[PDB]
């Protein structure tokens, strides 16, 4: 529903081995977060130059060979 | 040191050479006894030298 | 004066002996003019003497060759192999220039 | 080519065992390329290996040159053969 | 090596966390920290 | 002005480096009183220099 | 109408516009122009200075300028001095090119390869069976760099 | 859609990075057509924070970061973490979480390794009142709350610390252990020493509290004499 | 210790002029000077190749010389000197004329080989006080020397 | 032979795939199949990956 | 007074007088990082931030794709009791744990030092072998190749397999990307000259100096391959 | 005339007109280029310089030291003595407690003084060594004390003159060194008695470094246009050869550099009488030629 | 691994038992003593020590089927010049045994004089037996212009 950061939670109450397995799956969540975020820029980086070079490329090897 | 390259100052003086070179004798000789020579000593180098003329 | 295989011995010395900017502008030179005017004496200012230029083209060819192929696998330097590159080349050329005067 | 229109059954012959010699002596060379570690042969300025942009670009256009020169030929053919017309041999 | 990232999203990995314990009381002087992790 | 967010627009060091004949009597414009007196010093001293070249050139020409 | 008037200052530029890719004309081949003097000397070369020629000057003399700095800024461990003479002899020795430029622009005038204001009666014309070029130029840019009977 | 705002950001950040480039090559062309030496001298290129694409450092700021240390990539800082002179929190590879009243000594380096195991996080998270002595070296590993770690201690990966555990200074941490709560951990290789007392958890509580404290005086001084960048 | 750019530039100007000239250039296609030199399309062209090809090379030297400099100043004078006289080998109109230029391109190239750089101030500390004899200056002089006196001869 | 089982069907296997030993570092175990014919991460369609970490600090930071 | 002044004057590269330190292509050294002296780089060489590595007393060699770590000290000895030239040599792919300081000793190829590690004057580490992280290694001290070394003074406890040394040489390799990473954030024009305030100094120096060469000659035709360069 | 005054005339306004108006236009456009680049960029700063650093009224007294490493950390109450050397990334926080260094005492690279006490102080004396990576808490070392690489001292600690700590050593808590002893080891423990060669050795070291300390301040405290100008010589010498370094030593040994001067060229290559030998070349114990020690061969 | 008599909490060997002592004789006839180990090359050792005399013109070879290796490979093309010529001491050149082909080739094609006990310190590879090995290194020559540099 709304998000709350585990890390900066106040964990007292629980056990200690409770307290570190939220931690630990908080973590890896937002990891897995950090790494579709990243994923998708270096998508990105790929797609830019396809679109813009693909079309200059083909038209530089038509007139070339043809 | 300054102006001398790889040479470097030791604690009694500086060397005259680069850090692992090897010390010259004739070198040392002339330094420290510039102009002198008590007797003309023959070394390996004045021998051979003999031999090659 | 050109430095070709039968006499070339002297050119490889030259080379070993040169700059890297040394051969690069006298491998210029030497290609473009000198082997160059060296061609047009057979193929237009000299073109009536070719009855005799050609046995003369044909001998030294071969000489060259038979006495390259065994020379050009023993350097061991940089500049001996640019400069056999160049004799080699200039081997190939005078025989394209043969063919071309017959 | 040129030898085979001129009919030079022998010239043809001694071309291609030249040819073949010098192509194992340029080749021979790749063997040698081979290292063991990368090779550091930059000059070194401010501290830095010294990279010239200059050269570089020149060699890109000679590489591209050297790649596709078959393509582009026939043009430096006509020029070449448009400045020989003007001997009269 | 294999660069690949083993936390996938897509499911939950099937796991049991009771044939290994890590110790936590009675240690020596001598014996070795336990491990963190004990799923198989 | 003289500052932006973070860029000074009116930065400026002096470069120290000037050639030591900067402001020389014969780096003034041609034709000048001093360009003159330093250019008859000059042809002066060169030819004392060299009288035989200074003859067989500018009396040739 | 293809050519700058060579009266004029811009009478420099038929230089560049030329009919065939040739340097020069065949031992026999009538010039394209009517020819006005065939054995000229230096001395009627120099009385045949036009203000083509002169404007010829004036551009080098413009572009000196930027060619002379660009050539001195490869300059190191040089006195102001000899900075500014070695700026006066590179800028002198573009004026001169320029002026021999000029020269050889009254040349070609007096012998009629450059229009020299003069048309031969009864023009020679060619038959373009050859023409690789002429839609071209007309499409292009370069139909000015080339000169049509 | 995310793809096509990923592309038009990466096309943005491009047009700018060119912008800055022909400007500041139009400055030092400039530069030395007036004469001028002002673009050549040279001037330490240390960036305190320096985010890469998409991974910018986040602190509140009420924390004090000093202005030696360097944090880099995904770093996350809480409330009133105080990072300590010449200390590195890399976080390039992964991201790094801090929590709100830790201390991180001088000369402390976390830097996370690039992969491991299945289960195992691969980024440093540490608790809420966490205090790390100088010269401490941390790699992937989970620190709970009010856990101190000695000077000169060295944390490896996959290493997960219990809520109130100590470990005494001059110690490694091997990479894949459990360090339970309230005990003493001391030794090269971690090693038993005890359980800890409410003496010493009283007395571990008042020095990072302490350390907190000496961290705000740190900033508010740096401020006064313009080292600290006024966020 | 000056860069020889400006040389090298300078050299880069005047051949650029000259191809201009070339290309500006008209005429007959006839011998001029006593029939001494010959004035054609294809001696011309041969010209230009010459003169394009030495502007390239002298365009790349500049920037090799601008990478790092073991080069004089007179090396580039004897470069230009080279430029400048072997194009017109192409416009002989006569084995005499042709003879002569050639001797004059190849008193060039031997004052090129003369001024190459023999010394250099490398990392080897090891030598401050032996004899090291290096023979590649006078193989490549003699060499030089004597194949140009034998063609010169014949 | 009759330990190895590098899967965890009959002995069973550790989501880390080993238990290190001090003085090594923590490395997974080279897998048997080492293919490398292997996609860029998948997620689940509509996954939500904005970074609300940093969207709180700046929120509180204002 | 004598160090009273607002801007820090640190540079990560100095000479004493004949020492020009060398870096490789592609090889990123720390702005904090701190490299003077006699100091040869290799290709793809990293040097994380708040590293220091002195050749001033003698030379200093690091090989290729090799990893230094942060807080980590590097220097050379006068001399030493065998011999030996007491200069710090590092082969290729050796990675350096942070925290840890290097004397004048033969670091081989493939070579892994843990974090924290103190290597005196005279050791020999041959290839392949590794170091854990709080361990010392004695002066004069030779730890065969491929071998694993532990404690302080350091002992053995086993070989390596070829399986850990190709993990190590990997790591190796993948610590460039991030070294690349990193030096990807800056541009090849410093602007923080733009940030400072002219003085009377800057304004009017108090001496001129002759125009004898200039730095940065043909800069405009060199390529910024790093971008950490003065 | 007219080339050479065109000439000038361009310079000026190049130099007037065309400088100003690309510094202008650049510094427009590298502004606008990192406002578009933001918030994914970061821009240089001016680091701030953190030696001599005064927090609630502790004022560093350093300015009696020799060299003190630009990007080094020094806060709060540190006295140091004259001689004294600082090197890079130390750091030296005061506030914890005063912070005493005697004179010529060397604290070298990474080297981190932190008083564990809220307000003991941490005294060092005169002539001691502190190496790289090293740690000290609070305690009392005396003069002519040495400490290794990576070694850590604890709070309480006491070492006495002469005293050597192996590198890679830690001292345990409140513990006492005596004078001519080495303890090494983690633990750190008693091991032998220090020898004089060792002594020797160890005092030789400690001058080396005293003295490289001076070299190294040297370099680093130089102005912009010093540090211009050594960039300058720098490359020049890349390209000087022979001939120009024989030049440069000429003129400074002051022979003739000029055509009308090469004729007073005996005046000062062969007229200056050579300098007597010191009366102390005349006690030589032996004069015969050396020769290399063939010991061991 | 291996070649190494340690087991698990032994300490590592000192380096000064290890090191093979090498003397030479240098070209100015002076007398050198320096150290090097097993598994590498003789010029690899004395480039190490900076001992003068050796040009090492190739600089040990090639990298690939290269001369150190015990069984030498048929396919190896040996050394690339003769400027690391060294002359061992009888004693020491008798163990060494006879020489390779390409070796022998390069030493007699070698332009200074050589000794019947020359050999290449490129293609020699140290061992323990070569310990207080007596040789003599001569001046070797220089092959082409960029010794020089
Ligand atoms: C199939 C086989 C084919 C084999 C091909 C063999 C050759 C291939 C490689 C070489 C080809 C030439 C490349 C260009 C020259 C090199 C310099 C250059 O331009 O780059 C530097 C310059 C780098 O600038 P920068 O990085 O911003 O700053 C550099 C310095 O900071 C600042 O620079 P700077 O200030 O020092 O100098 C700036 C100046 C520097 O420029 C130069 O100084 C040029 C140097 C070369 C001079 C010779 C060129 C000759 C051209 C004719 C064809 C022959 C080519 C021979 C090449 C090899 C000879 C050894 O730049 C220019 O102005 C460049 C202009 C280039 C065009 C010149 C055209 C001249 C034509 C003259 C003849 C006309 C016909 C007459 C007919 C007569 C009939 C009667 O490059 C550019 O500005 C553009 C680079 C990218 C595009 C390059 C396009 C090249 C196109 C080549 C076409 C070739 C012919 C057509 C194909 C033929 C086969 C089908
Ligand atoms: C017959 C036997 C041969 C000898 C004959 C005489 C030759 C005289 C030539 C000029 C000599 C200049 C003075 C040299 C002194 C040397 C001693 C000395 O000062 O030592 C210290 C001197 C250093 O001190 P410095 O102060 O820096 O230099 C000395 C002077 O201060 C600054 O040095 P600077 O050189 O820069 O200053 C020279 C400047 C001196 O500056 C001044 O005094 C003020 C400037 C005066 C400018 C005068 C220009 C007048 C132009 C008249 C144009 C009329 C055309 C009319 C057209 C028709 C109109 C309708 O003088 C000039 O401007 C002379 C130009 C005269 C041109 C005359 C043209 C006559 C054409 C005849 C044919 C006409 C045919 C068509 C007729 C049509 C009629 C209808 O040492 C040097 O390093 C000097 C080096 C100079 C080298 C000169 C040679 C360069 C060329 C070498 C070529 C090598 C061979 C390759 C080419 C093959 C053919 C040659
Ligand atoms: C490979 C090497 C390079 C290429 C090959 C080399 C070629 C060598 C052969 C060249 C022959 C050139 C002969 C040209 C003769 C005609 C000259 C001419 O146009 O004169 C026209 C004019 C005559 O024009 P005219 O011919 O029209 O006049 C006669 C007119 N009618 C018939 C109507 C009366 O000549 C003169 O008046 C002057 C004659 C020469 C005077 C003496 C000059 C001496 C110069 C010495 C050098 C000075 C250097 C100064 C340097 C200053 C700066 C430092
Ligand atoms: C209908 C009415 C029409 C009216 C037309 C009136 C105008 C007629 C003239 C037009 C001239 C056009 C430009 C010509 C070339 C300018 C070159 C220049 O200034 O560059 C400086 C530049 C100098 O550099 P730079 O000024 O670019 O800056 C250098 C900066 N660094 C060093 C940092 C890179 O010149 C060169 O670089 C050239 C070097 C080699 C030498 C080449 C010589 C070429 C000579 C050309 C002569 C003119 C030919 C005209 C052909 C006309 C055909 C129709
Ligand atoms: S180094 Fe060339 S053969 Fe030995």
């Amino acid at each position: 529903h709304q998000f709350e950061n585990v890390l900066l939670s106040n964990r007292k109450n629980l056990t200690p081995q409770e307290s570190v397995q939220k931690v630990i799956n908080y973590a890896l969540l937002q990891d897995a977060k950090q790494r579709s975020r990243t994923l998708r820029h270096i998508k990105a980086s790929w797609v830019i130059p396809a679109l813009l070079f693909t079309y200059p490329a083909w038209y530089l090897a038509k007139g070339a060979v043809n | 040191v300054k102006g001398k390259g790889s040479i470097r100052k030791g604690i009694h003086g500086e060397g005259f050479g680069a850090p692992s070179h090897a010390h010259d004798a004739l070198i040392h000789q002339i330094k420290q006894s510039k102009d002198t020579m008590d007797y003309q000593n023959i070394t390996n180098e004045v021998a051979q030298n003999f031999a090659n003329h | 004066k050109l430095g070709i295989a039968p006499i070339q011995l002297y050119k490889i010395e030259i080379y070993k002996g040169l700059p890297f900017l040394s051969i690069f502008f006298y491998t210029t030179f030497y290609f473009l003019i000198f082997f160059l005017f060296f061609s047009l004496l057979f193929i237009y200012y000299l073109s009536a003497l070719n009855n005799f230029f050609w046995i003369i083209l044909l001998i030294i060819s071969i000489i060259g060759i038979f006495y390259i192929i065994s020379i050009i696998f023993d350097i061991n330097l940089f500049k001996a192999f640019l400069a056999y590159s160049t004799i080699i080349n200039s081997i190939s050329f005078i025989l394209l220039i043969i063919a071309i005067i017959f | 080519l040129y030898s085979s229109f001129k009919s030079q059954y022998l010239l043809i012959l001694f071309m291609t065992i030249l040819n073949i010699f010098g192509m194992y002596f340029y080749i021979q060379n790749l063997r040698f390329v081979v290292k063991k570690n990368k090779s550091s042969i930059l000059n070194y300025k401010n501290y830095y290996v010294n990279i010239n942009y200059s050269i570089t670009l020149n060699i890109i256009l000679l590489n591209f040159f050297n790649f596709f020169g078959i393509l582009f030929l026939s043009d430096l053919i006509i020029i070449l053969n448009y400045i020989s017309s003007y001997i009269y041999i | 090596r294999q660069n690949f990232a083993k936390n996938i999203t897509t499911t939950d990995i099937p796991k049991d966390s009771h044939h290994f314990a890590a110790k936590r009381s009675g240690f020596t002087q001598t014996e070795q920290a336990p491990f963190a992790y004990n799923d198989v | 002005d003289f500052f932006v967010d973070k860029y000074n627009f009116s930065r400026r060091v002096v470069d120290h480096r000037q050639p030591y004949d900067l402001n020389f009597s014969i780096n003034n414009p041609v034709g000048s009183r001093v360009w003159f007196k330093a250019w008859k010093q000059k042809a002066i001293g060169n030819f004392l220099n060299l009288v035989g070249v200074h003859y067989a050139f500018y009396g040739a020409g | 109408s293809q050519t700058f008037a060579h009266d004029s200052f811009l009478g420099g530029l038929n230089l560049f516009k030329r009919r065939d890719p040739r340097f020069v004309l065949d031992q026999g081949e009538r010039p394209p122009y009517p020819i006005i003097n065939s054995n000229s000397s230096f001395v009627d070369v120099l009385s045949n200075f036009n203000k083509a020629d002169f404007g010829l000057v004036l551009f080098s003399a413009a572009i000196g300028f930027p060619l002379s700095r660009w050539v001195l800024k490869g300059l190191t461990f040089s006195s102001l001095n000899y900075r500014r003479g070695l700026f006066s002899s590179v800028y002198g020795g573009v004026i001169l090119w320029g002026l021999v430029l000029g020269f050889n622009n009254s040349y070609y005038r007096l012998n009629g390869f450059v229009d020299n204001g003069l048309v031969w009666k009864r023009k020679e014309r060619k038959l373009n069976k050859y023409d690789f070029t002429s839609e071209f130029e007309d499409n292009s840019f370069f139909k000015k760099l080339r000169i049509r009977d | 859609m995310k793809l096509f705002q990923a592309m038009w950001t990466r096309t943005i950040y491009s047009i700018g990075r060119m912008v800055r480039e022909t400007g500041l090559a139009l400055d030092r062309y400039g530069c030395k057509l007036e004469q001028d030496i002002s673009c050549y001298e040279p001037l330490s290129r240390h960036r305190n924070i320096l985010p890469i694409y998409d991974l910018v450092p986040t602190f509140y700021h009420s924390t004090f970061i000093a202005p030696n240390s360097s944090l880099i990539g995904a770093v996350y800082l809480g409330q009133n973490t105080v990072v300590g002179y010449g200390s590195t929190l890399r976080g390039d590879n992964h991201a790094i979480r801090v929590g709100h009243n830790t201390v991180i000594g001088d000369k402390v380096a976390i830097s996370n390794v690039a992969t491991l195991a299945a289960g195992i996080p691969v980024s440093t998270n540490i608790g809420n009142h966490v205090n790390i002595g100088a010269g401490c070296v941390l790699q992937s590993c989970v620190v709970d709350d009010n856990v101190t770690v000695g000077h000169n201690t060295v944390i490896l990966e996959g290493s997960v610390l219990e809520r109130g555990s100590v470990i005494a200074p001059n110690s490694l941490v091997p990479a894949g252990r459990l360090i339970p709560s309230g005990q003493l951990w001391a030794g090269s290789p971690v090693r038993y020493v005890r359980d800890l007392k409410e003496e010493e958890i009283k007395l571990n509580l008042e020095q990072t509290e302490q350390n907190l404290s000496i961290g705000k005086t740190h900033k508010s001084s740096l401020i006064q004499q313009e080292a600290y960048d006024r966020l | 210790k000056q860069n020889p750019s400006f040389i090298i530039r300078l050299n880069l100007l005047l051949n650029s002029l000259m191809v201009l000239y070339l290309i500006t250039f008209n005429g007959y296609s006839s011998t001029f000077w006593w029939s001494h030199f010959k004035l054609n399309n294809y001696s011309l062209y041969m010209y230009l190749l010459v003169i394009i090809f030495n502007n390239y090379f002298l365009y790349i030297t500049e920037k090799h010389i601008k990478i790092l400099n073991n080069y004089s100043i007179d090396y580039f004078f004897s470069i230009i000197n080279i430029t400048l006289f072997i194009p017109m080998i192409f416009l002989s109109n006569t084995l005499f004329t042709f003879f002569f230029l050639i001797e004059l391109v190849s008193c060039a190239i031997f004052y090129k080989f003369i001024v190459s750089k023999i010394s250099f101030k490398n990392s080897n500390y090891k030598d401050n006080y032996f004899s090291i004899f290096s023979k590649n200056y006078l193989n490549v002089l003699f060499y030089q020397y004597w194949s140009s006196f034998f063609s010169s001869v014949m | 032979l009759l330990k190895f089982d590098p899967f965890g069907f009959y002995s069973p296997k550790l989501l880390s795939e080993n238990r290190p030993e001090e003085a090594m570092p923590f490395y997974e175990d080279y897998p048997q199949n080492d293919s490398h014919w292997n996609l860029w991460e998948q997620f689940p369609e509509d996954f939500e990956d904005s970074n609300a970490e940093r969207e709180a600090i700046l929120k509180s930071n204002k | 007074t004598k160090y009273g002044e607002n801007i820090s004057k640190h540079r990560s590269l100095m000479s004493l007088y004949d020492l020009h330190p060398q870096i490789g292509y592609q090889s990123y050294i720390a702005p904090n990082s701190t490299v003077i002296g006699e100091v040869t780089i290799g290709n793809e060489t990293t040097v994380w931030y708040n590293s220091v590595i002195r050749g001033d007393v003698n030379a200093v060699q690091i090989g290729n794709n090799v990893s230094i770590g942060e807080n980590v000290v590097i220097h050379t000895a006068g001399s030493l009791p065998t011999g030996q030239p007491a200069s710090v040599d590092i082969g290729h792919y050796v990675i350096i744990g942070s925290k840890s300081t290097i004397y004048s000793c033969t670091i081989q190829d493939e070579v892994v030092i843990g974090q924290g590690c103190v290597i005196l004057e005279g050791a020999r580490i041959e290839k392949g072998a590794m170091i854990a992280a709080n361990s010392v290694v004695p002066p004069g001290r030779l730890i065969p190749a491929g071998t694993l070394w532990a404690g302080n003074p350091c002992t053995f406890v086993r070989n390596l397999t070829k399986s850990e040394l190709a993990t190590n040489i990997d790591h190796a390799k993948k610590q460039l990307h991030l070294a690349q990473q990193h030096r990807y954030e800056y541009l090849p024009y410093n602007s923080a000259y733009l940030q400072k305030s002219n003085s009377e100094e800057d304004l009017n120096p108090t001496k001129y100096d002759d125009v004898t060469i200039n730095y940065n000659f043909g800069d405009e035709e060199r390529a910024q391959e790093n971008p950490l360069k003065y | 005339m007219l080339r050479l005054r065109l000439f000038d005339a361009y310079e000026k306004i190049s130099m007037t007109f065309l400088g100003p108006l690309y510094r202008r236009i650049g510094k427009s456009l590298a502004q606008t280029g990192l406002n578009i680049q933001q918030p994914y960029t970061s821009d240089d700063r001016l680091v701030p310089s953190l030696r001599n650093i005064r927090v609630t009224n502790k004022i560093p007294s350093i300015n009696d030291s020799e060299f003190i490493a630009p990007n080094s950390v020094v806060i709060g109450d540190v006295i140091t003595k004259e001689g004294s050397s600082i090197w890079y990334g130390a750091t030296l926080r005061g506030e914890l407690g005063p912070i005493e260094i005697g004179k010529q005492t060397v604290i070298q690279d990474l080297v981190n003084i932190q008083s564990g006490k809220q307000n003991q102080k941490t005294q060092i004396g005169d002539n001691v060594f502190i190496g790289p990576n090293s740690y000290i808490q609070s305690s009392k070392i005396n003069d002519n004390s040495f400490v290794g690489m990576g070694s850590t001292v604890s709070t309480g600690c006491n070492l006495a003159s002469n005293a050597v700590v192996a590198a890679g050593s830690v001292v345990p808590e409140n513990t006492q060194v005596p004078s001519n002893q080495i303890w090494a080891g983690s633990p750190a423990q008693y091991l032998r008695d220090i020898t004089p060669e060792e002594r020797q050795v160890l005092q030789e070291h400690h001058q080396e470094c005293v003295q490289l300390a001076r070299i190294h301040a040297e370099e680093t405290e130089k102005s912009f246009r010093e540090v211009l100008n050594d960039f300058d010589r720098i490359t020049a010498e890349a390209e000087y050869d022979h001939e120009s370094l024989a030049l440069q030593k000429m003129r400074d040994l002051g022979f003739p550099m000029e055509g009308e001067e090469e004729e007073y060229i005996e005046q000062r290559v062969f007229m200056r009488e050579q300098l007597p030998p010191l009366e102390s070349e005349f006690w030589k114990k032996n004069y015969d030629p050396y020769e290399q020690d063939l010991f061991h061969f | 691994a291996g070649n190494h008599h340690h087991h698990a909490g032994d300490q590592a060997d000192r380096v000064a038992d290890k090191i093979i002592w090498i003397n030479i004789q240098n070209r100015i006839g002076q007398f050198e003593r320096i150290s090097a180990f097993e598994g590498e090359s003789l010029l690899e050792a004395l480039q190490r020590n900076k001992v003068a005399g050796i040009v090492a013109t190739c600089e040990g070879g090639e990298d690939i089927n290269t001369m150190l290796e015990k069984p030498i490979d048929p396919v190896t093309y040996g050394p690339f010049c003769s400027s690391c010529q060294v002359v061992v001491s009888n004693p020491w050149r008798n163990k060494m045994g006879n020489l390779h082909y390409l070796e022998e080739r390069n030493l007699v094609r070698s332009s200074y004089p050589t000794t019947e006990n020359s050999r290449l310190a490129c293609c020699i590879l140290v061992e323990k037996w070569m310990n207080e090995m007596i040789i003599s290194i001569p001046q070797n020559p220089n092959s082409v212009y960029e010794d020089n540099m």
